[PDB]
């Protein structure tokens, strides 16, 4: 399946060596062939994971986001007749977009979520789970958006009831969960009280829960928890 | 409104 | 050929749309379907190829740097053996920077070259030609690396010859063709002395002439001059 | 030693 031949160690180092090169695409696919060895991913391979396909999509969805607003002016009053270059390709963008979305959930679905028992590995995926289907949404015009938007707070909310029974307040996947659970509340479902209080919670359990923490727990929590307070600070 | 920029691994 | 079905003018549109986005890789197919459509290319046209090229194998240098850096410290006395992927991948990306600057090299010999009789067009067309062997040559260890050092070279030199006759000493194609034949010189000819020469030459005459130039066009030359300034720096 | 960025076009 490309990487079917190449071995499962060779695909994590050429991951690591594609992510220095800023390869991410190749990172991607490389990762992309780990996973589908069969094997569940180690911590440090979830994050090869997550990192390679956010790089990816996260040039698409810039693009999209400048095409998209080309767009928009072009379809203002006053403005003149380009023609269907901008659609166009706003749309072969979004569909590449989305092709990478269900690559990612694709993977989530066969098989790592159902192989994932531990809380870290579980909540990890489903939170990729809700990012990506919130990718899509971002995008979504049609019959199923609101399904997709669904899809993504099904996911989120799974992911927080397991970060809730069975992590600490300053892990900080729960943390980096509840941030981007927050967005989506802001972002997508139109929910923005939902965002800051899920927010201002999230940063103040975490406050409490700091001082059970070595240096290097600390500097990894509060550096999610700033993130918590940037949002706080546009929202608020 | 940031999301966990993990864009560094 | 991809973009065979598609509009020329809807090609070069799109190409401005892919640089909006930073959608260098689109850029670069968009041009190259521009290009294969048989006719001349404008100036801004000629730009839109060079950017999008450029940026293009701008990315894959920067990867093969960082590989091959990694590759030479592995191979080095006390460094562990990690197995053939990093030689492996620096290989993938080399191929696949090759292919680029063979595609480049391609569309100006067909058929770009042979059509352009324009000074501003021929010497714009041969600076890329000298700059894409160029890139070629730094990757280069073969039976082909002087054939392909000279390509670059006898490319680079009947620019000059041209520019030297047909433009005045501040136009910025002659200026940036002698920057880049400069570099040459000194990163892959091994004749610094060569480098250091030309660029002196070329920022004095240009400095000579500045006098005869618009606002507009004061601007355009002083800013490559001062690239000529700043390699000067470093390598005296 | 920098060629022509022309990385903007
Ligand atoms: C989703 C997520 C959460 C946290 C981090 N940072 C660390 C240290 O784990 C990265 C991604
Ligand atoms: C090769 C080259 C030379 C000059 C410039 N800048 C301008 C204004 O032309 C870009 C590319
Ligand atoms: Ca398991
Ligand atoms: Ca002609
Ligand atoms: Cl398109
Ligand atoms: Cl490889
Ligand atoms: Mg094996
Ligand atoms: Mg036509």
């Amino acid at each position: 399946g490309a990487m079917g031949s190449m071995e499962r160690a060779s695909l994590i180092q050429k991951a690591k060596l594609a992510e220095q090169a800023e390869r991410y695409e190749d990172m991607a696919a490389f990762m992309k062939g780990a996973v589908e060895k069969g094997e569940e991913l180690s911590c440090e391979e979830r994050n090869l994971l997550s990192v390679a396909y956010k790089n990816v999509v996260g040039g698409q969805r810039a693009a999209w986001r400048v095409l998209s607003s080309i767009e928009q002016k072009s379809n203002e009053e006053g403005s003149e007749e380009k023609g269907p270059e901008v659609r166009e390709y706003r749309e072969k963008v979004e569909t590449e977009l989305q092709g990478v979305c269900d690559t990612v959930l694709g993977l989530l679905d066969s098989h790592l979520i159902k192989e994932a028992g531990d809380a870290e590995s579980r909540v990890f995926y489903l939170k990729m789970k809700g990012d990506y289907y919130r990718y899509l949404a971002e995008v979504a015009t049609g019959d199923d958006k609101k399904r997709i938007i669904d899809s993504a707070r099904s996911a989120y909310q799974e992911a927080m009831d397991i970060s809730k029974k069975e992590m600490p307040p300053t892990n900080p996947i729960r943390l980096g969960l509840a941030l981007n659970f927050s967005v989506f509340h802001y972002e997508i479902a139109n929910s923005p009280e939902e965002a800051i209080s899920l927010a201002k919670t999230t940063f103040d359990e975490a406050m409490a829960d700091l001082h059970t923490l070595s240096e290097d727990s600390y500097k990894d929590s509060t550096l999610i928890m700033q993130l918590l307070r940037d949002n706080l600070t546009l929202w608020t | 409104a940031g999301s966990i920029p993990g864009r560094r691994s």
